[PDB]
């Protein structure tokens, strides 16, 4: 299953 | 195998084959990637080529609003990516994981492929929910290259 990265996620 | 494995191992008589026998060229799998997009995801050239040459749509979303373009340029897929852009496919949309082709180039520090979408208009300056955009990305990553290749870009805009 083709995935994209998990990008920087700021609270 | 179905149309998107094919696709992906870039079994490219099989896959002639079967767009064939039944018209299947823009069918989607459970999370809505076409065949186009297994094949940008995997780096197959030839593939993309031939799908593109018989009718496959490269604005088509998945599920998450994952692009074709934006497959491409998070593995540096370079060759993919011009003719993607050549496509005419929007440069700055954004997916539900906030991502874009800009910012999935930068995070896999894929310079030429940074320099390709700057230069086919994204730009560097819009920003993810969380307050950061390309640039800032490039910083907090260290990838000096990428860095340099933005600041560059923004520079000349000034």
């Amino acid at each position: 299953l083709p995935t994209l990265p998990k990008l920087p996620s700021l609270s | 195998l179905s149309v998107h494995q094919l696709a992906a191992q870039g079994e490219m008589l099989y896959l002639a084959t079967r767009i064939e026998q039944e018209n299947v060229i823009n069918h989607t799998d459970e999370e809505g990637f076409t065949p186009l997009m297994w094949a940008a995801a995997h780096g197959q050239i030839a593939v993309v080529e031939f799908l593109l040459q018989n009718g496959a749509d490269p604005q088509l979303l998945g599920k998450g609003r994952e692009s074709a373009l934006s497959l491409a340029c998070s593995k540096g897929y370079t060759d993919i990516v011009k003719m993607l852009l050549d496509c005419g496919v929007d440069v700055n949309e954004y997916d539900w994981n906030g991502g874009t082709p800009l910012l999935y180039a930068v995070h896999g520090n894929h310079v030429k492929c940074v320099k390709m979408l700057l230069e086919s208009g994204a730009d560097p300056t819009i920003e993810t929910d969380s307050g950061y955009n390309s640039m800032d990305l490039a910083v907090a990553l260290g990838y000096r290259s990428v860095q340099q290749v933005i600041e560059s870009h923004l520079l000349k805009l000034l």
